[PDB]
């Protein structure tokens, strides 16, 4: 539309992350086994978490589908605890559930906001 | 100002409201009281409990006053002369309350007649209620 | 402040709202009922007639954004003042929207919530809704 | 004369210095205009508040609190009404001490030529009521086009010939209309003055001299967009008494 | 305000009651002792009663402090004897709760309004 004459702010600036696809890792940590726990993301040597903004079972099926586990049932744990803490987050809007990898879901954002 | 189309919209809406006007006015009074307690200062001698017949009658009186105003939309100041003098000098009701009441009344309609409360009808009812409020509060001194 | 009953009622009722329609409808109602507010939204093109504003996608998108802000505020009822501080600075510095227009938005928003809920909008929960819209209006003021 | 800091409903941010706020002893807000270092203009109706009109101006003077600039208090020394107040609501007020003219306190000087020509666009700023009938916290300013006098007389009184006049003011109260007045219609977005903006100047920006001139003092603020015209008193018709009163004091 | 130009009806006319203060006396009647009953008032040898409107333990406390008794406990009594009828009424505003006489309460009205 125009240069500068907008009402955005510096807490909602843009950015980009690019990769060839050989270093995108997704996993679960802090649970009974590999197929349960909190979702842990790894990209280009930095590891962070995700944010509940629509984390329904239908959207959650994709994470299980990528790792070879079955479907998604609930959002909790029973066995193990005390996972590491990182101040970086990933945001996902919506996914229809039949895409085999989380990296293919529409408009997945890596970092830039804190979901308080 | 109330444009002729605006008058037609107001007339149609207040025809559609029907006999439920007294109940809607009582509900609007109760709702204004509950939302903003400060407006109860002008009813010290009033039984303000749930289902009270006093506030029911008061709402019926307000609704009848507004219906009379709609019937005389072209000569509103004369229709509301006595009420204007009552609310201006005798009771000394502050202007703010009037707008408050108007909004309350409006929301009540929206709660009970969603189908007819189109944006144009919303604008028409807002203009009519603003005109009534201005007439009643004009001589405030 | 909000009593636990009011908090429960307001959260439960807000759990039943839809993002993509009610906020846009509220914004369109404000544009149609108070014309002087069009000056700020001139960027959205034609706002001359009611059907135009109701039919404008940009209005619906901005309604989505303001409703998202409202949901965030609901999630931060205790700390509304700090929750909207950035928005307060935004509207105070770049736009010069008077503090009353925020309350105007709150009243039209309450109107459309009544419009959608029908009988379910009992006066006790409307009191809580009035309190929250008043809180956000005051927080955004200055 | 006539140099504001910034030429420009919309919240004022450094554009209207001449404006002044007044409150009576029973908490009603009204407006006024700075005319020189020590004199103001206001409507007479803003002086007979909460008491009978039989009282003297000496009784009026100490009961009114006056703010200028950014909530800067000033004290009133004298109040002098126009001898024919029943038909022209001009009223002048004298400050206790001449103000130090600065960016936030600066007068508006008066017309050497009439500007009340139909279609002329002027500015009106005031502390009056708002859309919710609460006194505005921040100063508000609106743009109004001058309107034909005959249409205003028809709107408020029906007919121009005195014998055939009958009251038809849509807001109940009737304004004072005569040769000492002019009227103005609503803005483009249907913005109009309401309670409490009385006394505010109708400012016209003359580009030839790049100067702001106070063309009128609002004398009817009860329109509140319900009536279609607001009523002002022409400064040119009042210039001479203003000059005489200032010189005599 | 303007002379003659007001809208009060003839049921709202004002009045005044001036006294030395040694001729005002209130008693409790109908109960079992000096300090239980209905609050009867004697102002210039005219009977009366106090209105329930606004009547609370905080005002009853000053009433029973003036008579020489302790703190008020209840807004009722046992009917030991019948009480005669009276026409006048005394309307009491909010009392601060520490003054040593009902007469010291601010803005108390004797007569006029009816206790309907
Ligand atoms: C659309 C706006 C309003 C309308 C049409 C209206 C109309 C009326 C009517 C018809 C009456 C009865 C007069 C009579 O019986 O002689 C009345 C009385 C009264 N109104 Fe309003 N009114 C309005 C706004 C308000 C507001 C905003 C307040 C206060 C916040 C208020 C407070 C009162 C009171 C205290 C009375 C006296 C009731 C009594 O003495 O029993 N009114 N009004
Ligand atoms: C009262 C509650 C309000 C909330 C929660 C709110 C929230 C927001 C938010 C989150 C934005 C950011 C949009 C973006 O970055 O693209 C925004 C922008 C904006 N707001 Fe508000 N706002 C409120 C009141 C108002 C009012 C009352 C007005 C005008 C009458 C207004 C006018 C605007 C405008 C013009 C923009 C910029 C739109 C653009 O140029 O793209 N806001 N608001
Ligand atoms: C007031 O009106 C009278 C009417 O006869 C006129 O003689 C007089 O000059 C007027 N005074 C002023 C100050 O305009």
């Amino acid at each position: 539309h125009e240069w500068g004459k907008h009402y955005c702010n510096h807490n909602e600036d843009a950015g980009v992350t690019c990769s060839d696809g050989s270093d995108l890792e997704l996993r679960l940590r802090g649970g009974g086994s590999r197929c349960a726990g909190t979702v842990e993301v790894e990209i280009q040597r930095l590891l962070g978490k995700v944010c509940d903004r629509g984390w329904g079972l239908k959207e959650a099926d994709v994470v299980c589908r990528q790792l070879g586990c079955g479907s998604a049932l609930k959002t909790s744990y029973q066995v193990y605890s005390k996972i590491q803490a990182t101040n970086t987050w990933l945001f996902l809007s919506s996914c229809n559930g039949n895409e085999t990898s989380l990296w293919d879901c529409k408009n997945w954002q890596w970092g830039g906001l804190t979901c308080d | 100002v109330l444009s002729p189309a605006d008058k037609t919209n107001v007339k149609a809406a207040w025809g559609k409201v029907g006999a439920h006007a007294g109940e809607y006015g009582a509900e609007a009074l109760e709702r204004m009281f509950l939302s903003f307690p400060t407006t109860k200062t002008y009813f010290p001698h009033f039984d303000l409990s749930h289902g009270s017949a006093q506030v029911k009658g008061h709402g019926k009186k307000v609704a009848d006053a507004l219906t009379n105003a709609v019937a005389h939309v072209d000569d509103m100041p004369n229709a509301l002369s006595a009420l204007s003098d009552l609310h201006a000098h005798k009771l000394r009701v502050d202007p703010v309350n009037f707008k408050l009441l108007s909004h309350c009344l409006l929301v009540t309609l929206a709660a009970h007649l969603p189908a007819e409360f189109t944006p144009a009808v919303h604008a028409s009812l807002d203009k009519f209620l603003a005109s009534v409020s201005t007439v009643l509060t004009s001589k405030y001194r | 402040h909000l009593t636990p009953e009011e908090k429960s009622a307001v959260t439960a009722l807000w759990g039943k709202v839809n993002v993509d329609e009610v906020g846009g409808e509220a914004l369109g109602r404000l544009l149609v009922v108070y014309p002087w507010t069009q000056r700020f939204f001139e960027s959205f093109g034609d706002l001359s007639t009611p059907d135009a504003v109701m039919g404008n996608p940009k209005v619906k998108a901005h309604g989505k954004k303001v409703l998202g802000a409202f949901s965030d505020g609901l999630a931060h009822l205790d700390n509304l003042k700090g929750t909207f501080a950035t928005l307060s600075e935004l509207h105070c510095d770049k736009l010069h929207v008077d503090p009353e227009n925020f309350r105007l938005l709150g009243n039209v928003l309450v109107c459309v919530l009544a419009h959608h809920f029908g009988k379910e909008f009992t006066p006790p929960v409307q009191a809580a809704y009035q309190k929250v819209v008043a809180g956000v209006a005051n927080a955004l003021a200055h | 004369c006539g140099k504001p800091k910034n030429p420009a409903h919309l919240d004022a941010k450094g554009s209207f210095p001449w404006q002044a706020k007044m409150v009576s002893h029973h908490n009603l807000t009204t407006g006024a205009t700075l005319i020189n270092e020590q004199w103001l203009l206001t409507t007479a109706k803003n002086l007979f508040l909460n008491h009978s009109e039989n009282a003297t101006a000496k009784d009026i003077a100490p009961t009114l609190t006056l703010y200028v600039g950014k909530k800067q208090l000033v004290e009133i020394e004298k109040v002098v009404l126009h001898p024919n107040y029943s038909q022209v609501d001009i009223g002048l007020i004298k400050l206790k001490q001449k103000v130090s003219v600065n960016e936030r306190v600066m007068p508006i000087c008066l017309p050497s030529k009439d500007y009340a020509e139909v279609g002329r666009v002027g500015y009106v700023s005031g502390w009056g009521r708002n859309a919710n009938f609460k006194f505005t916290d921040h100063l508000k300013y609106v743009m109004l086009p001058v309107a034909d006098q005959d249409q205003c007389i028809r709107h408020y009184e029906g007919s121009t010939v005195p014998e055939k006049k009958t009251p038809k003011s849509p807001v109940g109260v009737q304004p004072i209309l005569n040769e000492h007045t002019f009227c103005a219609g609503m803005s483009k977005y249907q913005e109009d003055t309401c309670y409490g903006d009385a006394g505010s100047a109708f400012a016209v920006h003359d580009l030839e001299e790049d100067t702001w001139y106070a063309t009128g003092i609002l004398s009817f603020d009860k329109s509140c967009a319900v009536a279609e015209y607001g009523v002002y008193v022409k400064v040119t018709s009042i210039q001479d008494w203003v000059q005489k009163t200032i010189a005599e004091n």
